[PDB]
C-alpha cells in the first residue's frame, strides 16, 4: 500500500518520514472513503464485468475458443473466466490499497513464465484486460473512471 | 533532475531573494497546466507498447536499409536495443512531459549519448528520424503538448 | 519536488508512473493555490518574522550576543540574523516545491559541519527557528500554520 | 512488511474472496484513524531527539549503574549504542503506529534481538525499563489516543524482549 | 545529480607481477556520481595512481 | 562434483594404487554407457520446456488445491517459483545422469533443501509427486534404457526429499 | 565456434591450452569435413527447405495467414519467410562453427523481446522450424540428419 | 610518497651508485632539521581548527562574493567543501612538513585537482588567495618554517 | 573473439547470404591446416619457459641499457613486468595460432597497450625489438608458421 | 621509509600525526649519526665486501663458477658480483631509512619469481649475502653490526 | 524450572506489584492453549520412537561422512550417543512445550551442552541439522507449536 510504500522507503534511509511521505498518507486516507465506495462498486458488479469481458475477448479473437485454441471448450473457457475474476479481485485490491502492489506481487510478478507454461497467449491477456477495462470504466463517474482506468492500464503494459 | 517549481526555486536561490509577484505567476502558470499534462503523460503511458510498435513501423518502412543484413538494426539483438532505446526516449519525454521542464532528458538521456552512438557505430540521423516518427504518433493521439519535448531529443542528438 | 521525486521513483524501477504517483501528482498540483498563498504570506513578512525571531532568540539565550559570543559585534549579529533570513527562504521553498529537497541541498548538507567548525551553537539556531515558526503562524490560518509547520519543524529535527 | 490494509488484503487472497462487509468495515476502521496516526507520526518525527534524551535521562537516573564503569553502558561509544537503540525503539514504533500493525517489529526488530543481546551481555532488563521510559515520554507529547496508540507497540516491544 | 567522468592511470608497483590480464583495471576512464568522487580520488591517489583527465559530463 | 571415472580415481589415490583389472572393467563401462548418456541428455535438453509442461500439468491435476487461493503455488510469483524449481530438479537430475554418479545432487541440490521447503512452508510430498511426474514424462521422451538410467537420479532426488 | 571457446577458457585461467582442450580442437578440426558436407547440403536446398517449412506451418496453423493474423498479407507472409530462411541460415552456421555462438549472436538473443513486442506467436515459429527440420532431414542421411537436429533443436529450445 | 631520506636513495639508485659525501651530507642536514619540522608540525596539529578557522575567515573576508547568492562558496554544502578542501591543504602540508619532501603534496593534493576544479567550476584564483591566507596564518604562529608547501601548493594552482 | 571459420561466417553474415563454393573452399582450407597448427601450439606451449628465457636473453644482450639503473627494465619488478609482457605476448600469440586469425590479439593484447605504455614509460621501439627476437626464437623452433602473429603484435605496438 | 610509514598511517585515518607516530619520527630522527655511520662504512667498503662474499661463495658453491654452473665464465660471474653488489647497496638504503621499504621496491618485489625464472640458485645466493653480512660485521662494531644485520637478514629471510 | 504463570509471578512480583488485567490476560491465554498444547505433547510421545527415526535418518541422509570411519557418528558407541542426544532433545523439547517455557531446556538440556560439544569435537553445526530435522519432522506431525522450543536448542548450541 502507500503507508507500507512510504514506510519501507524512510526505512530503507533509516528516517523519520519525511513532510512528503506524510503529505501523501494524507492524502491516501482522506481518499480513503471513495476507494472503499469504488471497489464496492466493482465488487458488486464483478459478475457483469467478466462476462461482458469474456464475450469481448472471444469476439475479438475467437481462435482462443475454437478448436485448437487455449480456451477451447468448455472448462477451459471457464479456467479464463477465472483468471478474470482473478484479475478483477486483484484491481479491487490494488484500489483499497492506493497502489498497484497487490496486483504486482499476487498476479504480476512471474507471470510471463506462468502463461508460457500454461501456453497462454500473452497479446490475448492484453485483450482481455482492456476489455475488463472498458467494462468496468463503464460503471463509474469521471474521476472514478480515470482512477480504476489506471489500475487496468497497469496490468495491461505488465502483461506486454 | 529539475521540475518547473524546482527551476524557479534554482533562479530566485542564484539571485538570493524570495519569490515575487512575477515567479509566482510562472508557478500558478504550471500548477495551471500540470493536469492536462498529466491526462497527456496518462494517455502516453496507457498506449506505450502501441505507440512504440508504431514508431518502431513507421522508421523501418522509411529507412528499410537498416533492417538488412549490413545494416545497424540487422539482428534480433540490434533490432531489440534500437526498440529499447526508442522506448527509453518515449518515457523520458514522459517525464519531462509532467515535470515541465526537459532537464531530465538532458542528464538521463542526452548527456553522452553522441559520443555513445559514435562508438557504437549508431546512424544519428536515423535515431533523428525514429525520434520524429514518434513525435508524430504522439502527436496523433495526445496532440500538440509532448511536441518540444521529442524536439528536444532531435536536437540534443543532432 | 513532489514531481520530481515521483519521477526519481518511476526512474529507478524504469517505469512510468503510477496509479499511486500519479494520484501525488496530482493532490500536489491541487495544493498549488494554498501553497502559493503560504509562500506569499511567509515571503512578504520575512522582515518582521525575522527580526521578532532575532529578538526572541536573542532574549532567550543572552550570551549569544554577550561578549565572548558567537554572535557578539554588528557584523556577527547580522550574519546571524542573515541565517534566520536564509532558513525562512528555505522554508518558504519546502513550502512551494511540495517537499523538503531544496532546503536539503541549499541549506541543510553541510549546515551541521560549517557550525560546528564556526562554534556557532545549533541550539541557538534551534531557538531562533522555533520562533520564526511561531511569528510565521502569526500570520497564518490554522491550516496555513499547520503546512508551515511540517518544513519549520523538518528544518528543527534536521538541526537536532 | 505488512500494513492493516495489506493484513485484509492477505486475509481475502488467501481465502480468495473479494471483500466483503467485514473487510469494509476494518478498511473503514484504518483509514478514520488515519489522521490521527499522521499527526502522531510528524509530532514524534519533531520531538524523537527531546523524547530520546529525556527517556535516556530518566532510564540512566533509575538505573544508575548503567553508565558509571563496569556498566554496560559506560563508554562513549557504549552510550552511544545504547541511545542508537533507543532511537531504534522509538522509530519502529512509530513505523508500526503509521502502519497500524506490529508485523514490522517481528521482522525488522524483534527476530534475532534476545540473541544480540544476549551474546553481547546487554540487559534486557534495562532495555525494557528505557522502553517504558520512551513509552511515557512518548505519550506525554501525543495525546491520550495517540498515545494509546504508540503504548500497544511499546507494549508488544517489550513483550518480545521480556 | 552530476557525473564525472575521470580517466586514471592506476600502475601496480606495490606488488608482484602476475599472469592474469590486467590492463583494463590499470588505465581506465569511468564516471561515477558526485558523491562517489572524492572516494575514488583519493583511492587512486594512495595506489600510486595518477588522475589523467576529469570532465562534468552537461 | 566426482564422475564415475572421478569417483574410481578417487578409491583408487585414496588407496594409492595404480588402476587395476576391476577399476579398468568399471571404466570400460561407464565409456560404453557414454553414447546412451548423451543421447538421452541432447534429448532432455531438447525437451526441457515440454518437460516441464507435462509434468506441471499433471502435478497440478492431481493436486489442483496447490493453484487454489490457500495453496503454496496460487500466486503467479509462487507458481512462477515452483516450475522454476521442477526447472532446476530436471537439469540437476540430466547432469548427475551425464556424470552417472549422484554427486552433484548431494552437492548442488538436497543439502538443506528438505529445511528450506520447512521454513517456506513448500509441501515436501507435493515436490516428490512433480519430481515423480517429470520422471515419468521424461521416461516417456527418453526410451526405455535411458528411462532406467535417469529414473536412479530422479529417485535419488525424490529419497533426498524423503 | 568450438575453437573459441577453447580458447576463451584457457585465457580465463592465463594458461596454455590444456590436453582435454587440445583434444577437443582436433576432434572438430577432425569432424570440419562432415561439418562442410552438412552445410553445403542445407545451403544448396535452402529454397526448398524454407518454402516446404512455410507450407507445413502455414497448413498446420491457417489463422497465421488469414485475415487478422500476424503474417497475413504478402509483405508480412514473406518477412515471416525470411525469418524460417534466417533461422535456417544460422544453422548452417552453428553446423560450421561447432557450436551455436553465431546462432546466439546473430539471431537468438534478443529474439524473445522482438517477438514479444511484435505479437508474433512464438509456437508458430517453433512449428516452421521444425517443419525446416523435418525438410533437412528429408535430404540428409541419419548421421547428418542428427548432427543439423542439433542446432535446429537448440533454435527450438532457446525460443520455448 | 618520499620523504627526502628515499628522495636521495632514489636519486642514488637512479646513478646506481652508493651514497657518497654530499649524499650524506644531505642526508646529516636532514637529520638536524627534523626536531624543529617535528615541533613546527605539532604546533599545526594542536591548532588545527584554529588556524582553519581564522584562513577560512580570512578568505572570505578577502573575497566576500564567494559566499554571496551564486558564488562558488554559496550554500552550505558548497562552503562546507571549500573549508574541507583547506582542511587537506592544512593537513598535508603538514605531512610534507614532516617528510620534508614536496612528494606528498604532488601525489595526494595536486594530482588532478587542477582538472577537477576546473571540470567543477571552482575558481583557481580564489583557492589560491585561499592558499596565501593560510599561509599567512601558520607563518604567524609557527614561523617562515611550512611557507615552501604552501607556495608549492599554490603555484600547482596556479 | 574470432576464429577463421567465425570470420568467414560473419562475412557471410554481414551480406546475409549462405555459405557459397568459395566460403566453403576457404574452411575447408583452415581444417586442412590444422594439425600442424596444433602441433606448433603444442610445441610452443611445451618449451614456453625456454622460449621466454632466451628471448629475454636476447632482448637484453641487443639493448643492455634497459637493465642499466635507470633504464626501464632495472629494478626486479621491472624486469619481472617485462618478461611477464613477454609472457602474454607468446601465449597470445599461440591463442592465434590456434584460432588462425588475429583478433585475439587485437582485443586482448592491442587494445589500449599503446596508450597505457605512454603513461607508464615503457619504450615502444625497446617492446618490440623483444618481440621480434621472441618471433625469432619461435621461427627457429617451429617455423615461419607464427610470423605473422609476431608481426601483428609488432606493427601494433608501433 | 620510517616517516613515509608514520605519515600514510596517517593518512589513511585522514589524521596528523599521533603521539606514537611522533615518537617513532623522533626515535628515528634521533638515530640518524649511528644509522649514517654505518651507511658510510658500508658504502666505502663495498668492493671489500662484495668481493670477499663471492670469493666465500664459490669457495662453498663451486659448481656455480664451473662449467654448467649459473655464473660459469667471465660475463656470467660479473654478474653474478653484481647482484651481490646491488643487495648490499640496498642494505645501506635500508639501515639510513629505518625501514625495508627502498630494499622492497628496488630488488626483492618479483626478485624470486625472477631468479627462478632465470634458473638461479637461491641457496647460492643466500650464502652470498651471508658472507656479505660476515664481512660487513667484520667492518662494524657489535652494536653497529647488529643494526646492519637486521637488514642483511630481511634480505636473507625474503629470498629463503 | 519455571511454566508460564510462574514466569508472569515473578515479572510481577519484580515490581511487587499486583496481577493486573494484562497480566490476568496472559494468564488466560496461556491457559486457553492448554488443550491444543497436551494433545500436541501427547502425539509427540506416542510417536517418539518414529520421530527419532526419521530425525536420525534424515541427518545422516544429509551427512553421511558423519557414520564413515573417522566420523563423529562413527561407532556403535559414538551413534548410540548421537541417537540418545536428539532424544534428549525431543522430551525436553516436549516439556517445554507443556510448560509453555524454554527454561527447562536451559536447565537441563543446554548446561554445559555446548562446552560439552566442543571439548569432545561433536561437529555443533551437524548437532543443529539433526535438532532442525527433528524439528521438521515434529512439524508435520503436530505444526508449528513446538518449533519455537526446538529453535532454542539450536540457540543454545550455536
Ligand atoms: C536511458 C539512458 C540510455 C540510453 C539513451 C542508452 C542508449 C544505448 N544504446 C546502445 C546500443 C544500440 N542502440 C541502437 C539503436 C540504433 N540502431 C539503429 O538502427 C537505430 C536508427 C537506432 C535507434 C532508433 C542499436 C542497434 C544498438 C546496438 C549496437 C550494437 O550492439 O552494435 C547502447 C550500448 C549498450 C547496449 O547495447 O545496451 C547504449 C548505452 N542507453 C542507456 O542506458
Ligand atoms: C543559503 C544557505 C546558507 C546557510 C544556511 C549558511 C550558513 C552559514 N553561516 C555562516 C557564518 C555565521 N552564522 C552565524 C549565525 C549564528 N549566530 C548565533 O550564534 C546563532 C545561534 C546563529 C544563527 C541563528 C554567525 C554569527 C556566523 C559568523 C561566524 C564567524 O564569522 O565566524 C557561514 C560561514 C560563511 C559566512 O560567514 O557566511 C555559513 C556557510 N550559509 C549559506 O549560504
Ligand atoms: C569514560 C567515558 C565517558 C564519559 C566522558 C561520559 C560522560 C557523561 N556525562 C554525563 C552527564 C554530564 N556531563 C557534563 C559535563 C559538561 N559540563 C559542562 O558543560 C562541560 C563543558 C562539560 C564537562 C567539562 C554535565 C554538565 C553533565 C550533566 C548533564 C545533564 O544531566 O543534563 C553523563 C550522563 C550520566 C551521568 O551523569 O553520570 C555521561 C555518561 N560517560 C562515559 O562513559
Ligand atoms: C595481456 C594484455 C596485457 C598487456 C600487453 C599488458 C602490458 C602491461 N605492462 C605493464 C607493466 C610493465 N611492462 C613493462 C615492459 C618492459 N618495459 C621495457 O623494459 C621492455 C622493453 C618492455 C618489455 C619487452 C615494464 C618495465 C613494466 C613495469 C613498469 C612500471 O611499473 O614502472 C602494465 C601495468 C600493470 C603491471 O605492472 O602489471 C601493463 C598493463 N598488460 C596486460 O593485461
Ligand atoms: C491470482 C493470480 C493467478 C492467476 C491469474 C492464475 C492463472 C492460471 N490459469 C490457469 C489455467 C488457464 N488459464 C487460462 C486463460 C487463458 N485462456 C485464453 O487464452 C485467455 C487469453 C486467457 C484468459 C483471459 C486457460 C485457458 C487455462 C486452462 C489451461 C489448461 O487447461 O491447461 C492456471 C492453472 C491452474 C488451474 O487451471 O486452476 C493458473 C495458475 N493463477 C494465479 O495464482
Ligand atoms: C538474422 C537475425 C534476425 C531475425 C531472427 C529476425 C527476426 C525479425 N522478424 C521481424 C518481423 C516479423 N517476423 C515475422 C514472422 C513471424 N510471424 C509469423 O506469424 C511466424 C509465426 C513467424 C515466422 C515463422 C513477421 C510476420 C514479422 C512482421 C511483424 C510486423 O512488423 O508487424 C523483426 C522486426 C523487424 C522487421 O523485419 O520488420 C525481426 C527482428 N530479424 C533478424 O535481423
Ligand atoms: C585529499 C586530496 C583532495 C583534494 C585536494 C580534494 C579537492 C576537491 N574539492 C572538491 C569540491 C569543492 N571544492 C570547493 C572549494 C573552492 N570553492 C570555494 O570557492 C574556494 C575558493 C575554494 C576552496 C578554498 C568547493 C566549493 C567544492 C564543491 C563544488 C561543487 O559542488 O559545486 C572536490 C569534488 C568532490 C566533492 O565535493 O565531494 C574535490 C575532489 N579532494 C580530495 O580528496
Ligand atoms: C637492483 C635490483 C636488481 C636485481 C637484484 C637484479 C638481479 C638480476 N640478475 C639477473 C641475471 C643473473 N644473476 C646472476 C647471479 C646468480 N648467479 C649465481 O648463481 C649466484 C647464486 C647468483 C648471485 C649471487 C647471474 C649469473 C645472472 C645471469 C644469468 C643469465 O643471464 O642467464 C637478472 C636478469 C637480467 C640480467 O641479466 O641482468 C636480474 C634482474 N637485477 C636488478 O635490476
Ligand atoms: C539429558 C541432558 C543430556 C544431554 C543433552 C547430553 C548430551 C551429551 N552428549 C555427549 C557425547 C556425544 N554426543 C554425540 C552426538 C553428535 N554426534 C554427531 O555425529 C551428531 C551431529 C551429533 C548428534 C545429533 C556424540 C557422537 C557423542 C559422543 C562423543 C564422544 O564420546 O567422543 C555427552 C558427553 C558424555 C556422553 O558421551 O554421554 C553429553 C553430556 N547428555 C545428557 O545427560
Amino acid at each position: 500500500s502507500v503507508v507500507t510504500k512510504a514506510i519501507v522507503s524512510a526505512d530503507a534511509e533509516a528516517r523519520y518520514l519525511s513532510p512528503g511521505e506524510l503529505d501523501r498518507i494524507r492524502g491516501f486516507v482522506s481518499s480513503g472513503e471513495r476507494r472503499l465506495r469504488v471497489a464496492q462498486t466493482l465488487t458488486e458488479s464483478r459478475e457483469r464485468i467478466i462476462k461482458q469481458a469474456g464475450d469481448q475477448l472471444f469476439q475479438k479473437r475467437p481462435d482462443l475458443v475454437s478448436p485448437g485454441g487455449n480456451a477451447y471448450g468448455a472448462e477451459r473457457t471457464a479456467s479464463c473466466l477465472r483468471d478474470l475474476d482473478y484479475y478483477l479481485r486483484l484491481v479491487t485490491f490494488g484500489i483499497v490499497a492506493g497502489d498497484v502492489t497487490p496486483i504486482e506481487e499476487i498476479g504480476v510478478i512471474g507471470v510471463k513464465e506462468m502463461y508460457r507454461n500454461l501456453e497462454v497467449p500473452l497479446p490475448g491477456m492484453v485483450e482481455a484486460v482492456k476489455a475488463m477495462k472498458s467494462v468496468a470504466t463503464g460503471l463509474l463517474s469521471g474521476d472514478d473512471s480515470a482512477e480504476v482506468g489506471y489500475y487496468f492500464d497497469y496490468l495491461a503494459g505488465a502483461l506486454a | 533532475m529539475l521540475d518547473a517549481v524546482t527551476k524557479i526555486i534554482n533562479r530566485t536561490d542564484a539571485e538570493g531573494r524570495y519569490f515575487a509577484s512575477k515567479d509566482f505567476d510562472e508557478v500558478t502558470r504550471f500548477f495551471a497546466t500540470g493536469e492536462a499534462r498529466l491526462r497527456a503523460a496518462s494517455t502516453i503511458s496507457a498506449n506505450a507498447a502501441s505507440i512504440l510498435r508504431e514508431s518502431a513501423a513507421a522508421l523501418f518502412t522509411e529507412q528499410p536499409d537498416l533492417l538488412r543484413p549490413g545494416g545497424n538494426a540487422y539482428t534480433s539483438r540490434r533490432y531489440a536495443a534500437c526498440v529499447r532505446d526508442m522506448e527509453y526516449f518515449l518515457r523520458y519525454a514522459t517525464y519531462a512531459l509532467v515535470a515541465g521542464d526537459t532537464s531530465v532528458i538532458d542528464e538521463r538521456v542526452l548527456n553522452g549519448l553522441k559520443e555513445t552512438y559514435m562508438s557504437l557505430g549508431v546512424p544519428i540521423p536515423s535515431t533523428v528520424a525514429g525520434v520524429t516518427a514518434m513525435k508524430g504518433v504522439v502527436a496523433s493521439m495526445i496532440g500538440s503538448e509532448a511536441n518540444v519535448y521529442f524536439d528536444h531529443i532531435a536536437k540534443g542528438l543532432s | 519536488s513532489a514531481i520530481t521525486k515521483a519521477i526519481l521513483n518511476a526512474d529507478a524501477e524504469a517505469r512510468y508512473l503510477s496509479p499511486g504517483e500519479i494520484d501525488v501528482v496530482r493532490g500536489y498540483l491541487a495544493s498549488g493555490e494554498r501553497r502559493v498563498r503560504v509562500a506569499r504570506v511567509l515571503s512578504d513578512n520575512a522582515l518582521r518574522i525575522v527580526r521578532g525571531a532575532g529578538d526572541t532568540m536573542f532574549q532567550k539565550r543572552p550570551d549569544l550576543v554577550a561578549p565572548g559570543g558567537n554572535a557578539y559585534g554588528e557584523v556577527r549579529t547580522a550574519k546571524c540574523l542573515r541565517d534566520l533570513d536564509y532558513f525562512l527562504r528555505l522554508v518558504t521553498y519546502g513550502v512551494l516545491a511540495g517537499d523538503t529537497s531544496p532546503i536539503d541541498e541549499i541549506g541543510l548538507i553541510g549546515i551541521k559541519e560549517t557550525y560546528s567548525l564556526l562554534e556557532v551553537p545549533v541550539p541557538g539556531v534551534i531557538d531562533g527557528i522555533k520562533a520564526a515558526k511561531q511569528q510565521a503562524a502569526a500570520l497564518l490560518s490554522s491550516e496555513d500554520a499547520a503546512e508551515a509547520s511540517f518544513y519549520f519543524d523538518y528544518v528543527i529535527s534536521a538541526m537536532s | 512488511m505488512q500494513d492493516a490494509i495489506t493484513s485484509v488484503i492477505n486475509t481475502y487472497d488467501v481465502q480468495g474472496k473479494y471483500f466483503d462487509t467485514s473487510a469494509f468495515d476494518k478498511l473503514k476502521a484504518y483509514y478514520a484513524t488515519g489522521e490521527l496516526r499522521v499527526r502522531a507520526a510528524g509530532t514524534i518525527s519533531a520531538n524523537a531527539a527531546t523524547i530520546i534524551k529525556e527517556a535516556s535521562a530518566k532510564l540512566f537516573s533509575n538505573q544508575p549503574d548503567l553508565v558509571r564503569p563496569g556498566g554496560n553502558a559506560y563508554t562513549t561509544r557504549r552510550y552511544a549504542a545504547c541511545v542508537r537503540d533507543m532511537d531504534y525503539f522509538l522509530r519502529y514504533a512509530t513505523y508500526a503506529m503509521l502502519a497500524g500493525d506490529t508485523s514490522i517489529l517481528d521482522e525488522r526488530v524483534l527476530n534475532g534481538l534476545k540473541e544480540t543481546y544476549n551474546s553481547l551481555g546487554v540487559p534486557i532488563s534495562s532495555t525494557v525499563q528505557g522502553i517504558q521510559a520512551m513509552k511515557e515520554v512518548t505519550g506525554s507529547l501525543v495525546g491520550s489516543g495517540a498515545a494509546k496508540e504508540m503504548g500497544v507497540y511499546f507494549d508488544y516491544l517489550s513483550s518480545g524482549l521480556s | 545529480a552530476r557525473t564525472i567522468s575521470i580517466t586514471a592511470c592506476v600502475p601496480r608497483r606495490t606488488k608482484s607481477v602476475g599472469a592474469s590480464r590486467e590492463i583494463q583495471n590499470v588505465y581506465f576512464t569511468k564516471r561515477i556520481s558526485f558523491d562517489q568522487f572524492t572516494p575514488e580520488y583519493q583511492r587512486i591517489h594512495r595506489q600510486g595512481g595518477t588522475i589523467l583527465n576529469v570532465q562534468c559530463m552537461g
